[PDB]
């Protein structure tokens, strides 16, 4: 069994820099690539004692790629994997989807083919992108189009960064998010949202870090992915695979948008004075003070939830804890679904990396749920996208690249149709 | 890979560019001889954007000096970092236009501009992937305005798909060095609105104001003004030369700040800029950079934005900073003073951070705001243009060279509808 | 442009790159299964005969 | 068992100067080479660089033949005027080299057809070797001019006039271009500014990989007589595309996981052919795979199965068993200063197809255009030729084009 | 091995040859006293191509000075590298022709040409494998043009198989020293088209123009012009004297650039040529050498090649360089500028690389383009010739010496049919 991870854009490959850091520090591999069998899902073995990750970093701007070529992990990554363009899409979805995308995605495809050929029991792909940019949005959707026509039956775990409601860095990002979701809708099988303001609030309150940079954000994202692949990498008392989430969490082929959370995100000092058990982390995974997307599931209704458990966890209390959640009335599940949970326990605790701000915790929970509060975020995006589109601001850049007015209106009504779809399943 | 060819025109362009090449070369650790003597390997990774290695550590700047009188060319080779320019890049006429836009655009331009074009072609094909061109000039003079603007038009019809920056100081009544300033400014702006991708408005009045209050200088010669302008130019293109947590290139800035193809006149400011008497009493955090950035008395134009409305704005930060702090400060200054911002565009501010500070400071910033208040300059200039042209003052020096009267009326109409069209989106 | 369009529609018509080998290998394996099943049915019939 | 090597011209003996460096560095197994060589040229400048070089004492002084003055990119000059005085001395030595030998497998000739010495006296040497021995194999590894990368002007005249004899004299003819090798060094070896030395080093790798079966004991050995049957289905169709894998640098080699399956694939993509032609336009008539080093017969067996079941490339309708494998135990050696890293195993593939029919057709127009206006013809005619042999060599390549089109159907 | 016998004629030939033997003697490391004093081994094994070992390490050049006035011989013997020639080789008449082609071709040559032939024969069979002869003369003067031309004809009668190089300067009306330039140049070309093997055409306009524009010399005396011509001649026969990755002798270049037997007039250029003030502001790469090579303002003839098409072209490179860059650069200029090249000939560029640079440089190049723009000068000459000959100006100075009217008509006929065949092949 193998899974390969592709990274597109500035935010994508930065996230990868934290993930592969965490991976080698977990499996005891130095950054040069040699040990001083469970690593087979992510690293292929040269046979000379060197381990190479199954990943391809690609983007349109060579700046963020070439610090990676000269960091500590210069020798871990195979050179061909770290694809790099010559000029940026520059926060322009059309420029990444038709002008510059059309030259770079074909090189990525004939690369990713031999990664899959080296694999035997490929479980799927998992993609990392931020929709606010042009690279991660434009050629990301283009790459997903060509991936669906190539494989189809294989899972494509989309861990996307949506633009925050209020905290934003770009100004044309409403255009980019709407047009990108229009294709991310019918290509990604399972798409997980990761906002930025929510992670900002977690590091401010939980980690009690008052001055966080992007490093800490990417660090905890890797922690969630590690908690999600431990079931694939290691044996537990009750394991799930990546094909399990395809069935157990998305009731309709167009409702695939999950709210992620993780617990406990605790600094080095609270852990010393605080107690860890299964019941309280089962609680802490549901409160909105620990969610990764600025929305409130208290406003929505749950379809189905998923629960990753790591460390010294027995199965009797995960059942008792999820029972206590159902008997509470702050959160309610959809009428059509009497049972709304998918639980899982694995033996290996989360390892720590030196230099990170995550404590060594005895046990942890990674929750991945599906709800209807996600419908409020998409609607919130439509108000400010439609706000500017009527007066045709910033449209001239995209239409000058080779697009027209047609795709704005047709993409707009498609995501508008999705709004009505979410409201009718909730009833 | 991403590359900027630099073009300096007229006397104003030559001094601005001279202090500019000293600042960049000192950032990359290249001594006046032109040989590498720096220490960090990071300084070598991104010298292809502005320089070419010649032989044995010799780095030559990718610049072209263009003028009409040899006083400026000799003043450049005399000063330090004067021996680094390639002598063939001193493309150069002999007669002189002399504050006559028609002489700068029709008589002497017609035989010098083929030469400057040929140098630019060699400099553009010598490199691989053009990011854009960078032109520094004035709008009052003749050899900078008319010739430089013709160069802009010729280049834009040659390479239409590349960006182009032009930094232009504009005349104002309080700093009135020549007498025909409006006749030059109005015709120059007419060509800039139809050719340049984006312009960065400057003026000498605001620069004098900055040197009085903020710098508290005793004797602000032109060296200090060129020093401020150079710091701005280095600050905006720092993203291509150094890596950072959130990189923002020139094209990324252009599409993020220009909502409509005719609205491309920006006012610029730079921080920190403090006197030596108060530089000791200061702190270096993000809020102190912002509330000195967004101050109206720090803009480098005499167009107070609170007399208008902000369309979009941008900040380019340099130094090891926390991106959360960057975004929350832009959020605070946009929520409090909500009236000063445009209403049908939320989150009017584009922001970026780079991880290399300039030498001598620990943390710096650079502000680029596209307000609608820039129309104060257009009305302020057009009335002086009208006041002479209703009565045909100084006209024969323009008329007897090839220009006729409908050129002035067309130029008047385009400037007048431009300030009208800024007012409508306001 | 017309050749590009024909390329895209033909690319969609092949149903993917790996499609041909899977359909080929599936029918081959199907051949083997019927052969195996036929042997067991023959054995039962011949056992019945004795 | 021994095989002797002849080197002609500026290109021939520079290729040999790298090839013999590899042979001495690689080494009873030596008996097939230890040298049994002859350098010969009309210009003394490159031969006398060997005479004073590091390998002064290695070569017997007589071996290094050298004329008085060059043919100067003139096939007629190097075939009729100046060849006539040096070729007799050369072949009357090669004879006593063969008399020194007892179990001669064959001769192998190195020449470039663009020049006058490599082309002219190449064919002249070949004609007296064919009438003297006949049966003994003569492998000719020639260097044809590239379509777009080119150094001379009259090379179409030379290439056509040389080919007319390369048909019916050599037994097994391997094409090699310069643009294709330049592309190989640029793509795989990532050398952006290569020179002739790097080209000659990897040409020697191909030669060594096809004679290692005679020199060292493998699981499945293959002689020079074996290529004679297994790859040429017709007496006048012997022109072979070449390829090699893994052509890889020193750092990339450790990072990647070289194995038998993927290098059998990599030796089949047109991104790794030694001749600038696209075999997607053609159909493979036969393939030959030399495996060196750490090879068990199973994975080579499994690899040819996957190639046959792919549909990106096709075979002729005639050959279900369109392969010839060969396995040798000793891994390929490395040269200090060389760019190829040490590998446990390597593959040199020699195929035969109809893609070669494109290069001749491409060649025809360039020769045709110049000949119609009688450009440069006065040089060759005053040398001793006539208009007869220009037109008749032209129609010989026309026949070859129809021949490939007929067999490919 | 391969042997080059040198023959110099007239004042122009003697002074050009004097500078030539200066630079060759320095290349082979021979002192002004005639003894070897070099450092590298490479400089010894190929001095027989230009020298003869006499006794005690005395290497004397294989040259023949030839003129009719003693001023040039004494000036040669006076200066350095003047005491290295054999005094028997200073074959020398006494009366002098003086810009009269008839004197140098029928009257005064008749008593000198016997003695030169005696010396050149004894000097030819002294070596084993002759490669060819190398002549340096003019086409405006009398004892250079007329006697040198007659010597060319007699030599081609005796040795019809051996090669022949002629570096000849031609007169142009912008630099016109004598009055009878057309009368001489027209008759001289009539003999050159049938006797020489190839002629590398030179002129003083391009030489003076080159030292003005590119070299930026202040006072370009004949020493510098003769220095440039000598550098060309060393570059054309560097392949024999030094080993390289691809060799190209005289015959090799001749067959690749001459597509028809009467089309053997070349244009020459040398690179790199840079001012002393800008020598350190440049790289030394193959693309830089190519840009300076294919510049039309760099030929050493006053005939713009962009006024016609190239039939063929040749580039001899010297230095440690990658052959791929050589072929890619030649292919690049062959595709982008497709109209300036002939169509029914692909590959109009032959290239070659030698491994030994000239002394003091890292990498050099020599260009020999056989273009069809050379026909302008023949028309540029024939129009002057007809201007005189329509009216028998100066004609009696030649008529009373032996030439009849049919000789001048024949010279016009050969000139006119030649310019038609260049026009035909364009
Ligand atoms: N969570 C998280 N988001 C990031 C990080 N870095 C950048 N981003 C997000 O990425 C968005 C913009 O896209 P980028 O990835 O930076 O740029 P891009 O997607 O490659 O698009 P271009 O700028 O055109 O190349 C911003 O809105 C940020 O919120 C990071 O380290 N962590
Ligand atoms: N691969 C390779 N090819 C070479 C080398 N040297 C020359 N060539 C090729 O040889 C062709 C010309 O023939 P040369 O070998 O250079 O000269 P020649 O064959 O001896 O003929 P002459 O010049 O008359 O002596 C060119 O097209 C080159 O491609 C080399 O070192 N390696
Ligand atoms: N900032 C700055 N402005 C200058 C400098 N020198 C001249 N100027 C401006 O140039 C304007 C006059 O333009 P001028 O130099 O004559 O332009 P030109 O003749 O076309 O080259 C004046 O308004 C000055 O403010 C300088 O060194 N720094
Ligand atoms: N380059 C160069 N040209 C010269 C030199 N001396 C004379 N000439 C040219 O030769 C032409 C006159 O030739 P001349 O010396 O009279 O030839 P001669 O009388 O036959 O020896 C003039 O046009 C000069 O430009 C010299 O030393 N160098
Ligand atoms: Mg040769």
């Amino acid at each position: 069994r193998e899974v390969i991870s592709i990274h597109i854009g500035q935010a994508g490959i930065q996230v990868g820099n934290a993930c592969w850091e965490l991976y080698c520090l977990e499996h005891g591999i130095q950054p040069d690539g040699q040990m001083p069998d469970a690593f087979n899902t992510f690293f292929s073995e040269t046979g000379a004692g060197k381990h190479v990750p199954r990943c391809i970093f690609l983007d349109l701007e060579p700046t963020v790629v070439d610090e990676v070529r000269t960091g500590t992990y210069r020798q871990l990554f195979h050179p061909e994997q770290l694809i790099s363009g010559k000029e940026d899409a520059a926060n322009n979805f059309a420029r990444g989807h038709y002008t510059i995308g059309k030259e770079i995605v074909d090189l990525a495809l004939d690369r990713i083919r031999k990664l899959a050929d080296n694999c035997t029991g490929l479980q799927g792909f998992l993609v990392f992108n931020a929709v606010g940019g042009g690279t991660g949005s434009g050629l990301g959707s283009l790459l997903l189009e060509r991936l669906s026509v190539d494989y189809g039956k294989k899972s494509k775990l989309g861990f996307t960064v949506y633009p925050s409601p209020q905290v934003s860095t770009a100004v044309v990002e409403p255009y980019n998010s709407v047009l990108s979701t229009h294709s991310l809708l019918e290509h990604t099988d399972v798409a997980v949202m990761l906002d930025n303001e929510a992670i900002y609030d977690i590091c401010r309150r939980s980690l009690d870090i008052e001055r966080p940079t992007y490093t800490n954000l990417n660090r905890l994202i890797a922690q969630v992915i590690s908690s999600l692949t431990a079931s694939l990498r290691f044996d537990g008392a009750l394991n799930v695979d990546i094909t399990e989430f395809q069935t157990n969490l998305v009731p309709y082929p167009r409702i695939h948008f999950m709210l992620s959370s993780y617990a406990p995100i605790i600094s080095a000092e609270k852990a010393y004075h605080e107690q860890l058990s299964v019941a309280e982390i089962t609680n802490a995974a549901f409160e909105p003070a620990s969610m990764m997307v600025k929305c409130d599931p208290r406003h929505g209704k749950y379809m189905a939830c998923c629960l990753m458990y790591r460390g010294d966890v027995v199965p009797k209390d995960v059942n008792a804890s999820v029972a206590t959640i159902k008997t509470k009335r702050t959160i309610q599940f959809v009428d059509w679904c009497p049972t709304g949970f998918k639980c899982g326990i694995n033996y290996q605790p989360p390892t720590v990396v030196p230099g990170g701000d995550l404590a060594k915790v005895q046990r942890a929970v990674c929750m991945i749920s599906n709800s209807t509060a996600i419908g409020e975020i998409f609607s919130r995006l439509d108000h400010k996208f439609d706000l500017m589109y009527a007066k045709r601001a910033f449209v001239h850049w995209y239409v000058g690249e080779g697009m027209e007015e047609g795709e704005f209106s047709e993409a707009r009504e498609d995501l508008a149709a999705l709004e009505k779809d979410f409201e009718e399943v909730g009833a | 890979m991403r590359e900027i060819v630099h073009i300096q025109g007229g006397q104003c362009g030559n001094q601005i560019g001279a202090k500019f090449w000293e600042v960049v070369s000192d950032e990359h650790g290249i001594d006046p001889t032109g040989t590498y003597h720096g220490d960090s390997d990071l300084q070598l990774e991104r010298i292809n954007v502005y320089f070419n290695e010649a032989t044995g550590g010799r780095y030559v700047p990718r610049a072209i000096l263009m003028d009409l009188e040899p006083g400026t060319m000799d003043s450049v080779r005399s000063g330090p970092y004067g021996q680094i320019f390639r002598p063939d890049n001193f493309v150069f006429g002999q007669t002189g236009a002399g504050n006559n836009w028609a002489k700068g655009h029709y008589t002497e331009g017609a035989e010098l501009i083929d030469s400057v074009l040929d140098v630019v072609r060699k400099e553009a094909e010598s490199c691989d992937c053009l990011q854009g061109f960078q032109v520094c000039h004035s709008l009052g003079g003749g050899t900078g305005s008319g010739m430089g603007t013709l160069l802009i038009s010729k280049i834009r019809e040659e390479y239409p798909d590349r960006m182009m920056l032009t930094f232009s100081v504009v005349p104002s009544p309080k700093v009135s060095d020549t007498v025909v300033e409006p006749y030059n400014a109005t015709l120059s702006v007419h060509q800039l609105v139809e050719n340049a991708d984006e312009c960065m408005v400057l003026d000498n009045e605001a620069l004098y104001d900055i040197c009085f209050r903020t710098l508290k200088l005793t004797t602000p010669t032109f060296g200090d003004l060129n020093h401020l302008i150079s710091a701005v130019m280095s600050g905006i293109t720092c993203c291509l030369r150094f890596p950072g947590q959130l990189n923002a290139d020139l094209r990324k800035l252009a599409v993020n700040l220009i909502p409509f193809p005719r609205l491309h006149f920006f006012m610029v400011g730079f921080t920190p800029l403090t006197s030596r008497g108060s530089q000791q009493y200061r702190a270096l955090t993000v809020p102190e950079l912002t509330q000195q950035m967004w101050d109206a008395k720090n803009m480098m134009c005499a167009a107070d934005p609170r007399h208008g409305r902000y369309l979009t704005a941008s900040a380019l930060f340099r130094g090891r900073m926390s991106t959360k702090e960057v975004d929350e400060q832009m959020l605070n200054v946009q929520n409090k003073n909500s009236s000063y911002f445009v209403e049908w565009i939320p989150n009017n501010v584009k922001s970026s951070v780079c991880d290399i500070p300039p030498k001598g400071l620990k943390m710096s910033a650079t502000f680029i705001g596209n307000s609608t208040a820039i129309q104060e300059m257009f009305k302020r200039v057009s009335e002086q243009f009208t006041a002479m042209f209703r009565r045909k003052a100084f006209l024969h020096w323009y008329t007897g060279e090839g220009m006729d009267e409908m050129e002035f009326t067309e130029a008047e109409s385009n400037m007048n509808d431009l300030v009208s069209e800024y007012q409508q989106y306001q | 442009s017309e050749m590009g369009s024909t390329l895209t529609t033909t690319r969609n018509n092949m149903g993917g790159i790996f499609s041909a080998k899977e359909q080929s290998t599936a029918v081959q394996k199907r051949i083997k299964l019927l052969e195996n099943r036929l042997e067991k049915a023959y054995v039962k019939y011949n056992q019945s005969i004795t």
